[PDB]
This record gives C-alpha cells, sequence and structure tokens, in this order.
C-alpha cells in the first residue's frame, strides 16, 4: 500500500513525500527477502567430476549431475 | 561431498616391506660352550625341513 500510494499519486497531480518513497522501498525489498533466500540454491556436481574413493557405496560413478 | 584419496604412507609401507622382503632372516642353532661341533646339524637339517 505504501508503493500503491506512489503509483496512483500521479492520478492526483501529486509527489509522494520522501518517507514514502523511502518505506516502498524498503518495503518492496523486504517482500523478497525471505525468497532470496531461498533461491539461492548451490547446482550439483558436474556432469563429470570423479565419484572419489572415499565415498562408499558406488551408485552412480563419478557424479549423478541429474540424480 | 566428494571425498578423494592421494595418499603418500602407502609408497613408505611399500618401501619398509620390500626392505625386509630382501633380507630374510631365520634360524640357526649353534652348538654350544661345551657340546660337540655335530650337535646342531641334526636338528637344523629337521627345522629347516618343515
Amino acid at each position: 500500500f505504501h508503493n500503491l500510494a506512489c503509483r496512483i499519486a500521479p492520478d492526483y497531480a501529486l509527489e509522494a513525500t520522501a518517507k514514502i518513497i523511502a518505506t516502498a522501498k524498503y518495503g518492496k525489498e523486504l517482500l523478497y527477502k525471505q525468497t532470496a533466500i531461498s533461491r539461492a540454491k548451490r547446482a550439483p556436481y558436474p556432469s563429470r567430476m570423479p565419484t572419489g574413493s572415499g565415498n562408499s557405496f558406488p551408485n552412480l560413478n563419478e557424479w549423478h549431475y541429474f540424480p | 561431498q566428494y571425498r578423494g584419496q592421494f595418499d603418500v604412507v602407502r609408497p613408505v609401507v611399500r618401501k619398509l616391506v620390500s626392505e625386509m622382503r630382501q633380507n630374510p632372516i631365520d634360524v640357526l642353532y649353534r652348538p654350544k660352550d661345551g657340546a660337540r661341533p655335530d650337535a646342531a646339524d641334526v636338528l637344523m637339517g629337521m627345522y629347516r625341513t618343515d
């Protein structure tokens, strides 16, 4: 609703006050914060990549790259 | 996660074994300060045998 304010303010010939644009900027980041953390995610080992002698139970030799 | 095995201990061990494996070392059975010289040969022959 802060971001809403900014968007509709020009309808009424109006510049949104500073504190508002600030709070909108701030708010919009926070919406995505927890999502951004979710979307981090490391990709798996590559098509190649040896399996590793230390790793027991061979399963798919080398690395799965798909699993 | 990956676990490689890049040891360096083996080569040492291999070396040590190879050394002891080329210096056989067995039994002897010398006679004794008192006994007759031909004391050992009987036993030794038996030992060597089995």
